Order: structure tokens, then C-alpha cells, then sequence
RNA sequence: UUGGCACCUCGAUGUCGGCUCAUCGCAUCCUGGGGCUGUAGUCGGUCCCAAGGGUUGGGCUGUUCGCCCAUUAAAGCGGUACGCGAGCUGGGUUCAGAACGUCGUGAGACAGUUCGGUCCCUAUCCGUCGCGGGCGCAGGAAAUUUGAGAGGAGCUGUCCUU
RNA sequence: GGGAUAAGUGCUGAAAGCAUCUAAGCAUGAAGCCCCCCUCAAGAUGAGAUUUCCCAUUCCGCAAGGAAGUAAGAUCCCUGA
């Protein structure tokens, strides 16, 4: 349980690859926008389909 | 001997 | 300043028939041809050589007792994958890699290697599907 | 038997050289020998 | 050889011609149309395709569509091969149904069995368990993992992992009882998978 | 196996016996095929070819070993740091306490015995067991597939006819 | 259940006019072997094969090539096992 070699920047950097996150699911909205991610509720104009029920 | 006692 | 080649080769086909040689004393001649030996614009590092045909791979024969004692093996990475046959049974079977696995250990080690291993191809007698490539028919030294 | 010092037991005993092997063969079946 | 694909249904009980009870799987395996058939002298091999529960057109692709354009079908959600059936003996476009089956015969049941998850060596391998008490600290772990000398793990040690979603033959099953009208299957014993899940029947290897 | 030497390790290579997981070699315990028998048949003896598979549940003792009970087709020998403690237990060896016998004036000692006695580690890399994301496979796709190769399985008893 | 086999059992036969399981030619023969039973398998860079869709735009780069929209199709997001 103890590392035997120090881990290179090359290895630590291939191993950071998939440590990014996406781009969220964000549509524009029909009310206002701009924008608004799909699926919940806009925070600016709060509507949905497509009366304000806030 | 050789006992693994190590503390 | 000697002349070294690199993207200008002219890579030729040749045909080598193993009706009655050997294994054998053709596979050392085969990889000489595919090491690019028999050019003068070798160069160890570019892969000068040319492509060769080989045909009647089931007519190959081997002299002594090798067809009952001589014995391939293809071990896995498994604990007791040691599975081993016979000469005849991989001349009778299939040929063609056993010509190839004489030409892989006669062929050097490496990148290079791997790459002049591509230019080999062994068929069952006695025709090839390379007609298009317009081959010659190679006769062997001795 | 099986040894690796096969001999004429009797006078009716053969010597002969199967496959590589010395072999004796004979009338009698307790004679017969290989080695090898 | 003959087979037929299908979707099991669930399992039941039917006594049969005496008092004995016999445990049965319901298969729904019916109508069946053969979409392609590969040749040796084009494919280097001879099958057959069938395909089985054909869906909406809104969930096939344009490739589906046309697919099953020339066996003159709907697309159709399972396709696999039959290798090898007894060339020819079918058209493509013709119905296989449950009528080549007789009630009396020994076939060959396959499928892809339930999935379990990832689970430990003990389940996964049948590995015997550690002691509960007297001072041990050791019960369901894998076991060493071989000897000191070849410094390494060999190939093929038993390790928990996911357990189940792979194809599985259970061989030699008999069929109680054939049902032309509803398009059933009874057939004696156990069938590998979940409920409404691919199943196909293939005639025993015999003998 | 018991030894011999002291080449490697004393700025540490954890040492017995069990538990878990195994793998390999036959100098083969059974099962399979045979030769010779002072083999009438069953059961046997010896020597060949054969590692494919399987080779047990207890009582005693820390014990391996060994003896005994009951089976079995048989309850085979060994190697892998006398396989395996960053997988597990400390019963015995092998700490600090206290006794018995013996030796020693004595402090103390005893492969002589007995009672009791802290077993740490969050896995970096290679290995193994599973699951994904890329790119390639000279256009982009949805399905169905051949198989170069690889893994799994491989054991046998009893009864009736002849 | 097939094929080549080990130990064995042999047939026809000469070196050596005989004899002979062998030096040429044919067999038979084991839970060993290679298949038939099951499973993964074209990253098998040697990247295989069959069926069926989409079509051959625009703008630069005189050639190689590079950007934008899209068809077939797929994904983001959501309901779930």
C-alpha cells in the first residue's frame, strides 16, 4: 500500500484524460433564455411548457 | 528466534 | 556520402515454386530476398527489399525422421497451455504457416521485421490471386 | 521383460534389432526380451 | 436439423398421461419467417435467418426496412442464424411455426442467463468459505493467489467479477406439449434467462 | 531427508502446523490399453504405454508423521521461499511473570515439563478478475456472421441379463 | 462416435536363397493427442465475409488538402429494468 516510484508528469497527465466533465444538456428556451438546460425548469423566467408556474 | 514482534 | 535510399525503392514480385527444396535451404534465400540482400542499394533502415510469392506449400518436404520427430509449439499464457503436433500434421493441415514460422525465425526481430513479414505470401498450390501484380518467376541459386 | 542387458537365455534364442531396439526373441515366451 | 426462436413466457406444472408432475417452461416461439439464406458458393457457408416478434415502424431503421423487403415482412426485433439446417427445405418468406416440433422429442435449449451484477469469488466460483470464529479475520475472500516464484498471478485465477448476461446451452430437454393455436412451447425442466427474453430451440444433437 | 561449505541477504529475506486458493512432474493409488506368469475362473504378482479426470469423514496429539474406527475405485508420491501471514489463525517454538525436576555457594541455566502472554499498512507499477471511453480497419451506417486462436468439460460405483 | 497414434498384436517380405513386426509397403490398437459437446472470439494492424440504406452539396486552397450545413444513422436530456 505504499507507492514504490514516484508517478511522472506524463503518466499523471495521461491519467487525468478522463477526469474532465462534459457540457451540460442546456437547450435555448422558449420564453427567454438564454439558456436553459433541458428538461427543468428556466431559473431566469421560470416557465415550462409553457405557462409561468415558477 | 527471528520473531516478528516490531512495534 | 554513400548513397542511402528512402522512398524512391521499386519493390518487385517474385514467384518461388517449393515443389522439391526443402524447408529449409529456400526460407534462408526467401528472407534474404525480403531483407532487401540481393539489391546494392541496401540500407539497413529503410527496408530495401521486395515482395515474394511462394507456391506448392503442401509439396514442401524435409529430409531425416522430422515428419514423426520434429514438433511445433504455440504456448499460451496459461498454466499447462503447452499444445504441440507434429510436422506431418502441420504440413498435411495447413503449410503455410509453418513456411511462414520458418521465415519469422530466419527474419530479423523489430519494427522492420514485422514489416518485411508483409510481404510474404504462401499459398496452397499452385495458383495466387496476385496476377494483377504482374509476378516473375524467381529460381533459386542452390 | 524390459532390461538394458538383453541376452540369449537358450540356445533357441534370436537376437534381432527392431526399431532401433536389441530385442530376443524365442520358442519359449518367458525368453523374450527389449531394451529401450 | 430444425430449430425455432422465441420469448419464454414463465414456468408451470402439467401432469401428463399419469399421476407423475412434470415442471414445464412456456415458450412463445411462433410465427418465425426466414429473411435470408446464406449459400456456400456467396457466403462459404449455408444458414438460414429468422427472424421473430416483429415491432413498429418507428422503431426500425431504414436498413431494417429494407432488410425485410424481399422476404415480404414487417422488421422484426430478434434475427439470428440456424446452422446447419437442412438445405434447402425453406423459401425466404416462409413461415416457421411450432408444428415441426412433435411432443416427444429431445431438443437443444439456449440463451442468454439472468445477470447477477458483480459478485464475490463465493458465488461466483463456488469457493469454499473461511471460519466465522475461533480468532478468524478471513471468510469470503478469494484465496492466494499461487506461489512465490514466477513473481506473477498465473492466467485464469478465480476472481470476483460480473456474474451472468452470457449465452448458456442447457442440453438434451424434452417437449410436453406443442399448442399450434396459441403458438406455444412446453418443454420439461429448466430454461436459462429472465422472463420475456430471447430463447431458441434447436433440435438435440443425435445420438 | 539428514549433512558439508559459507556464495546472497543482519541501514530485517517473518520462521512450524492448520484454513483458503491452486498449479506443475511422473518414479501411477484407481480408472483405460498390454507382455510374462509356477495366469484352470474370480482375486492376484512383476514389467511396459499412459497426468485425462478423481484421489475421504472422524478419535488422539500444536503437531507433519504415526496408530485406530468406518468407508471407498483409490484414499499416490514429491516441487512451487519444506507454494501461499502487504490472504487468515498463533496451538508449538521464540520476549518480559510464576512454578516442578536437575545443575550451580550464588546471580541464574536447561531441545526437560506446565500455566498466561499487543500478528501494522488507505495498492504507485507489473501481474490477475470484470467494465468503459478513443482511434484504426481507405466513404458514412444498421444488422447477421465465418473462424486464426483461446478457455471450459473430461471422474466413476452398484444391480439385472448374457 | 471419426483421424493419426504409444506400449503391444500383426500381414507380405529381403539384407542374410532360411527365418524375421521393418530396413520399403499395409494394418489393428488407450480414460493420452486433434476433432465432434459448450463458451469467448477479425485490435486475427493478416483488422475477414454477407444483406440493406445514404448519397455524391457549399466555400477556400490552382495539386495534396482544410472549414460550414446535412442524408442514412447515432447521441445529449428524460421514463425505467
Amino acid at each position: 500500500a505504499v507507492p514504490f516510484r514516484r508517478t511522472s508528469k506524463m503518466k499523471k497527465r495521461l491519467r487525468r484524460t478522463h477526469f474532465k466533465l462534459n457540457v451540460p444538456g442546456m437547450t435555448e428556451c422558449p420564453s427567454c433564455g438564454e439558456m436553459k438546460l433541458s428538461h427543468r425548469v428556466c431559473k431566469a423566467c421560470g416557465s415550462y411548457n409553457g405557462k409561468d408556474i415558477n | 528466534a527471528a520473531a516478528a514482534a516490531a512495534a | 556520402t554513400p548513397m542511402a535510399n528512402a522512398s524512391t525503392i521499386e519493390r518487385k514480385w517474385l514467384v518461388v515454386d517449393a515443389a522439391g527444396k526443402t524447408l529449409g535451404r529456400l526460407s534462408s534465400e526467401v528472407a534474404a530476398i525480403l531483407r532487401g540482400k540481393h539489391k546494392p542499394t541496401y540500407t539497413p533502415h529503410v527496408d530495401t527489399g521486395d515482395h515474394v510469392i511462394i507456391i506448392n506449400a503442401e509439396k514442401i518436404e524435409l529430409t531425416g525422421k522430422k515428419l514423426t520427430d520434429k514438433i511445433y509449439y504455440r504456448h499460451t499464457q496459461h498454466p499447462g497451455g503447452l499444445k504441440s503436433r507434429t510436422a506431418l500434421e502441420m504440413r498435411t493441415n495447413y503449410p503455410e504457416k509453418m513456411l511462414e514460422l520458418a521465415i519469422k525465425g530466419m527474419l530479423p526481430k523489430g519494427s522492420l521485421g514485422r514489416q518485411m513479414f508483409k510481404k510474404l505470401n504462401v499459398y496452397r498450390g499452385s495458383e495466387h490471386p496476385h496476377e494483377a501484380q504482374k509476378p516473375e518467376v524467381y529460381e533459386l541459386r542452390g | 521383460k524390459v532390461r538394458p542387458s538383453v541376452k540369449p537365455i537358450c540356445e533357441k534364442c534370436k537376437v534381432i534389432r527392431r526399431k532401433g531396439k536389441v530385442m530376443v526373441i524365442c520358442e519359449n515366451p518367458k525368453h523374450k526380451q527389449k531394451q529401450g | 436439423t430444425k430449430g425455432i426462436l422465441g420469448r419464454k413466457i414463465g414456468m408451470t406444472q402439467v401432469f401428463a398421461e399419469n399421476g407423475d408432475l412434470i415442471p414445464v417452461t412456456v415458450i412463445e416461439a411462433a410465427p418465425n419467417v426466414v429473411l435470408q439464406k446464406k449459400t456456400a458458393e456467396n457466403d462459404g457457408y449455408e444458414a438460414i435467418q429468422l427472424g421473430f416478434d416483429d415491432k413498429r415502424e418507428k422503431l426500425s431503421n431504414k436498413p431494417e426496412k429494407g432488410h425485410v423487403a424481399k422476404a415480404e415482412t414487417a422488421p422484426k426485433r430478434f434475427v439470428k442464424e440456424l446452422r446447419g439446417v437442412e438445405m434447402d427445405a425453406y423459401e425466404v418468406g416462409q413461415e416457421v411455426k411450432v408444428e415441426i416440433f412433435s411432443a416427444g422429442e429431445i431438443v437443444d435449449v439456449t440463451g442468454v442467463s439472468k445477470g447477477k451484477g458483480f459478485q464475490g469469488a463465493i458465488k461466483r466460483h463456488g469457493q469454499s468459505r473461511g471460519p466465522m470464529s475461533h480468532g478468524s479475520r478471513y471468510h469470503r475472500r478469494p484465496g492466494s493467489m499461487g506461489p512465490v516464484d514466477p513473481n506473477r498471478v498465473f492466467k485464469g485465477k478465480l476472481l470476483p467479477g460480473r456474474m451472468g448476461g452470457e449465452q448458456i446451452t442447457v442440453q438434451n430437454l424434452e417437449i410436453v406439449k406443442v399448442d399450434a393455436e396459441r403458438n406455444l412451447l412446453l418443454i420439461k425442466g429448466n430454461v436459462p434467462g429472465a422472463k420475456k427474453s430471447l430463447i431458441t430451440v434447436k433440435s438435440a444433437v443425435k445420438s
